[PDB]
């Protein structure tokens, strides 16, 4: 069972899975400080 | 370019509207920041072919408006202190560059005014707001932000300082503020632009420099003697502070432009003789309440630590003349014992380590 | 982990019995050639992190090889090499190999301060010329920008090196000048993000460069701006090429930056509302306005947190929102689809934003901009996502 | 030539009093005499 | 004696001069394709005539334009290319096609303080679109100051008289221009 | 033989000239101009040919006095190109997106900012191509033809002229 070989589904499988699919935004949003508005509105 | 005048332009446009809405009290704290920072790399070569009485009213305006600060004396009111505090180092920055920036500039564009604010202004701000806040020796976000400013502040006002002559009332006070942040502990930026700031002051007039010394030597008691903290000189292979301030000196005077070669060499190993005979001689006996050999000792392994690198000599010259004072010094039988015993042994690490080094 | 960290002590045993280490690099190389497998190194040298690091730290002499050979050799070496840096900054592996995820040890806390020590020493002095040599090259370069995010940005002030910034700087300025494939300008922009931070002395010159980076960028905004308004030369395609590319790297610094003293919202509204009355504008284009319109709208409310919020901001950022929203609504139909699928991430992100739980914590300012959609537009979005999510057979 | 000569002795004084640095204060604009004579005796007296 | 017109052409045109020679005398003596010496027109240099002022002008706008080649077609051009590559001759050779020739539209400034070059060229009017070519575009203007003045105004080459030049694109090239050197004069007093 | 003496005769004029008017004569274009690669060293100075030895200077005026100069020297005739009233073209830059060539102008690294619109005028659109079928195709199967040169120094431009060695 070979690991992925390309870097596409490398990071897919980084933020991939239900809870990081389900917990970030679906426009990345490189800088931390907009990551606080995003993350506190989410009960 | 040429001359780009289209941000020339932005900036000249941003300066006649400010001034003239300001003659006909703050200018608010967006203004200053871009217009210094507009100042520094724009107006690194647009600061020329300007209107020079302009200037000449508009730096008076900022002065009137530093002196709001000097002397601050410094749950709501504190971080309106603060505030102050920001804008009036925003100005700073903003003078100190305007000052400076072009390789040339009519005479009388800048008045030692201007000079004895940002000093005091420096001295009072950083010895009794910095200091306190990061060690308890002496004793939010913008208490680092001014830390870099004042870095910047001090570096520029070496840079002009080096730059044209100036008047001894201010020397006083700028040499005193130079040499003051040498001995707390987390300075280490402040310590390197410093050694920048007191090389420059020790390069250009010769008159100052038994005040000098002997203002450094008062404070040998302060110095820190942490492990953490002691060597911060990059070049592995750290080295101490003092040791580093005090060669980077010996080494700056030699004044190139015949005879000059000689009275400068001359010149150079006088003071050094002086400076090594004060040192041993307060050194050696055992005083009351304090000692001297520890700082000694790390000195001289400092010194062993750096012996032959292209980009400090004048150390072999050190050692000479240590060498033959230290025989000359514990030959005879007029001093007293412990002082002959110190000696001895430090030539015998610093002999030692040469033949290793061999 | 296990199996492959075996099979790299069997590697080690069987083919490698400053110069002599060159050597077993090159038959690395040939080794990475041959794997018709992968395609990237990152687990040859994570397999290999155990036994051979010393070999791994021989940064020195691959320095060496690069200056005074295949090009693809140079570019997997470049690749591999990157690899390495990250395996070095880092303990623990790529996901999907590291059964645990925290792992620290003494000698691997004194080891990462060492290593972090003269990497950088290394590739302050090495990568000026490297950006130089290479600059043609967009995955090269876009390998070598995710060098700095590991630097300690102390060691510019200690070592008395900023001169070699300035280099830096200056290099990278002219790559940017040279490329437009987007992930080279995402991995720039993140560096200057990086070196941005307010921790360092060193933050206010590159802030000041970028400045100047930025005058230059606006000013083609206002070449583009001024030539898709006027009648001009009729919307000819090269003048649309020149707008998207410099619309691009916009698009890609506005990510990471707060560009909100300059309004560039505004040229974008002014283009989008004719572009939709026409309705015949370059997909790129418009993407790439509404992204960094969306960018603009999130830095903007950035600024509104600090403590003191003035209200004639407040409502005319609420006139922003609810135009940009208004023009959104009426571009979700247009006829291409990748605009389609863009303006429903971000109208999801904007509802995300400006929901009612945003006024929650402890906010004053936030109840006047809680907006909820018309139904009529949520049955629009749910027929969008049945028309365009919903397809298992070709 | 006497112009020649003259204008390098002229370039010879500018660059003195662009090197010299003598610190204005706020009292100059004011105190503006025109003579070059009476100014010689004011600079005596500031000798003095 | 003669020799010096050879010096004041150099080596290089010299031989690739020679070696049409020889690839025509090849055509000459198999007796085949006719056409191709009957069609062959010479040189620039042999198909004109100028004022001795201008000789300096003339020749330097025309750099290595005065030895293109007039011919009838384009099958004589490559027939001498064909010998030409085939006995390893070493270059070059330039051809005026006739059937070929395409040139710019211009129209020429009424300035009094310029002169229009083609005015004071003499040519064979069956070869119109050649000369039209090669000189009908730059003009020679009163001074450097009006050669830059008119050459930015218009889009045009201009020259003076001493040898100033500047370039319809902005390149200025110049230097010391001999008179001996020239090779229109000794053409003329044989 | 006699032309290398005549060369040392040139060299030196051309160095006197430099020292003469030492702000306005900035150099060569080798002095101020750096090849990227060793590799591309002959193919750069095959598309510029004549230009190698194109003398900066400041203004028309200054360069006409040097050719005056020059005059009593007895040099070869020089180029200059005054950077104030050169009159260049913005880089067309819309050829990036071609995938197997690459911008001739994108292997010099320039030490000084002015010269960079000298070096524009030099190359303007000029292409560099991998190999020579590449370069023969993407020269002429465009509807335009380009200028595109392959790394073996045979020249193509836009305008159908041809030229090698």
């Amino acid at each position: 069972d070979l690991a992925p070989p390309t870097k596409k589904l490398m990071m897919w499988k980084e933020t991939g899975g239900v809870e990081k699919l389900f917990s970030l935004p679906a426009q990345p949003l490189w800088n931390n400080r907009l990551l606080k508005l995003f993350t506190r509105c989410l009960t | 370019m040429m001359d780009s005048s289209t941000f020339k332009r932005f900036t000249a446009s941003i300066e006649n509207i400010l001034d003239n809405l300001e003659d006909m009290l703050l200018l608010g704290k967006h203004q200053l920041n871009e217009l210094g920072s507009e100042s520094a790399k724009i107006k690194a070569m647009g600061i020329m072919d300007k209107l020079s009485t302009d200037k000449t009213v508009k730096v008076l305006n900022i002065l009137e408006k530093n002196i709001q600060d000097g002397s601050k004396l410094s749950e709501r009111l504190w971080r309106d202190l603060i505030m102050e505090r920001v804008t009036k180092s925003a100005d700073a920055c903003l003078t100190t560059i305007n000052i400076m920036t072009s390789p040339n500039m009519p005479k009388a564009v800048y008045i030692e005014d201007v000079i004895e604010r940002v000093i005091q202004y420096t001295k009072f701000h950083l010895q009794n707001t910095l200091y306190p806040q990061y060690d308890p020796v002496y004793r939010q976000r913008v208490i680092v932000m001014l830390y870099n400013k004042v870095c910047d502040i001090v570096s520029s006002l070496s840079e002009l300082l080096e730059i044209q002559l100036l008047t001894d009332t201010t020397i006083l006070q700028v040499s005193s503020m130079g040499i003051t942040p040498f001995f707390v502990e987390n300075v280490s930026e402040l310590q390197l632009c410093a050694i920048k700031l007191v090389t420059a002051v020790f390069s250009r007039y010769e008159k100052h420099r038994q005040l000098i010394l002997e203002e450094i030597f008062t404070s040998l008691a302060r110095l820190p003697t942490s492990k953490r903290s002691l060597r911060n000189f990059r070049l592995p292979m750290y080295i101490q502070m003092v040791t580093a301030l005090v060669l980077q000196l010996i080494q700056c005077v030699v004044h190139l432009p015949d005879v000059v070669i000689t009275n400068s060499y001359e010149t150079a190993m006088r003071t050094a003789q002086n400076f090594l005979s004060i040192f041993l001689k307060k050194c050696g006996s055992k005083q009351g309440e304090e000692d001297y050999r520890p700082l000694f000792e790390n000195f001289v392994q400092d010194l062993l630590s750096t012996v032959n690198k292209p980009e400090w000599p004048a150390a072999e010259l050190l050692l000479s003349l240590l060498g033959r004072l230290l025989v000359h010094q514990f030959s005879n039988k007029s001093t007293e014992m412990a002082l002959r015993v110190a000696s001895l042994d430090y030539l015998g690490t610093v002999a030692a380590r040469l033949r290793k080094d061999a | 982990r296990p199996v492959a960290v075996a099979a790299g002590e069997f590697l080690h045993k069987k083919l490698f019995s400053n110069s002599p280490n060159g050597n077993l690099i090159r038959m690395l190389v040939l080794f990475f050639l041959e794997s018709e497998l992968h395609e990237h190194a990152a687990y040859l040298v994570d397999s290999l992190w155990e036994s051979s690091q010393e070999l791994l730290k021989d940064w020195e002499c691959m320095t060496e090889l690069l200056l005074e050979m295949s090009d693809r050799q140079e570019s997997a070496l470049i690749e591999l090499m990157v690899c390495t840096i990250r395996q070095a900054a880092e303990a623990h592996p790529p996901v999907g190999r590291g059964t645990g995820k925290r792992v620290l040890t003494a000698k691997e806390r004194k080891t990462q301060i060492d290593d972090r020590n003269k990497l950088t020493e290394h590739f302050i002095i090495t990568l000026p010329m490297l950006l130089s040599k290479y600059s043609a090259d967009a995955e090269k370069v876009a390998n070598l920008l995710q060098i700095p995010q590991y630097f300690d940005l102390e060691i510019y002030s200690t070592g008395r090196m900023e001169k070699h910034l300035d280099a830096l700087l200056k290099q990278i300025k002219f790559v940017v000048e040279k490329h437009v494939e987007s992930d080279v300008l995402e991995a720039c922009s993140k560096t200057y993000s990086i070196l941005c931070s307010e921790e360092y002395t060193i933050q206010n010159r590159v802030d000041i460069a970028r400045s100047q980076l930025i005058d230059e960028f606006v000013d083609r905004f206002n070449h583009s701006v001024e030539d898709l308004l006027q009648e001009g030369e009729e919307a000819d395609d090269d003048d649309i090429y020149n707008v998207l590319s410099t619309l691009k790297r916009l698009t890609s610094f506005h990510n990471a930056h707060d560009l909100t003293k300059w309004d560039l919202f505004g040229n974008c509204y002014r283009l989008l509302k004719t572009g939709i009355e026409h309705g015949a504008m370059p997909e790129q284009i418009v993407v790439q306005a509404l992204q960094c319109s969306h960018y603009s709208i999130l830095w903007q409310l950035v600024k509104i947190t600090d403590g003191s919020p003035s209200k004639e901001d407040l409502l005319v950022l609420r006139k922003t929102v609810k135009s940009f929203l208004a023009v959104c609504q009426q571009c979700l139909s247009n006829v291409n689809t990748p605009v389609k699928e863009q303006a429903f991430m971000l109208l999801c992100d904007l509802l995300m934003i400006f929901s009612h739980q945003l006024m929650t914590g402890g906010r004053e300012g936030l109840q006047p901009l809680v907006f909820n959609p018309d139904t009529g537009l949520q049955s629009e979005l749910l027929s969008f996502v049945m028309d365009h999510v919903f397809i298992d057979q070709d | 030539n006497r112009q020649g000569m003259l204008l390098k002795k002229k370039e010879e004084c500018m660059k003195k009093i662009r090197e010299l640095g003598s610190l204005p204060q706020e009292a100059f604009e004011k105190y503006q005499t025109l003579s070059l004579k009476q100014l010689f005796r004011k600079l005596e007296q500031c000798n003095t | 004696k003669q020799q010096l017109l050879r010096a004041a052409t150099g080596k290089a045109i010299l031989n690739g001069i020679d070696s049409i020679n020889k690839v025509l005398d090849h055509f000459r003596r198999k007796g085949i394709n006719q056409h191709v010496q009957n069609g062959y027109h010479g040189i620039v240099m042999n198909n004109f005539e100028c004022e001795p002022a201008f000789y300096t002008c003339v020749e330097v706008t025309a750099g290595n334009r005065l030895f293109y080649h007039i011919v009838d077609s384009d099958e004589v051009s490559t027939k001498i290319l064909m010998e030409f590559n085939k006995m390893n001759l070493p270059g070059e050779v330039t051809f005026l096609p006739l059937n070929k020739l395409d040139v710019r539209d211009t129209a020429y400034p009424e300035t009094n303080d310029a002169i229009p070059m083609i005015s004071k060229l003499r040519y064979n009017p069956r070869f119109d679109k050649a000369f039209k070519h090669v000189f009908g575009k730059t003009l020679i203007c009163r001074s450097m100051e009006v050669s830059t003045q008119l050459a930015r105004a218009f889009t045009m080459d201009c020259i003076t008289l001493e040898g100033d030049q500047v370039s319809h694109r902005g390149a200025l090239t110049g230097g010391y221009y001999d008179t001996r050197k020239s090779r229109l004069e000794l053409q003329k007093d044989v | 033989r006699q032309e290398s003496s005549r060369q040392q005769r040139k060299a030196e004029i051309m160095e006197s000239i430099k020292r003469l008017y030492p702000g306005s004569v900035y150099g060569r274009l080798i002095d101020l101009c750096q090849p990227t690669q060793k590799k591309y060293q002959i193919a750069v100075t095959k598309v510029l040919g004549k230009n190698m030895d194109a003398i900066i200077v400041d203004s028309e005026k200054t360069g006409r006095d040097c050719i005056q100069y020059i005059k009593e020297q007895r040099g070869e005739p020089e180029t200059f190109l005054p950077l104030d009233y050169l009159e260049v073209k913005p880089t067309d830059e819309k050829l990036r997106e071609l995938k197997g060539a690459k911008l001739v102008i994108d292997v010099i690294r320039y030490e000084p900012p002015h010269i960079k619109k000298a070096l524009q005028y030099a190359c303007g659109n000029a292409l560099v191509c991998d190999n020579v079928e590449d370069a023969r195709r993407i020269a002429f199967g465009g509807h335009q033809r380009h200028k595109t040169v392959a790394l073996d120094g045979t020249l193509f431009q836009k305008s159908g002229v041809i030229s090698g060695g």
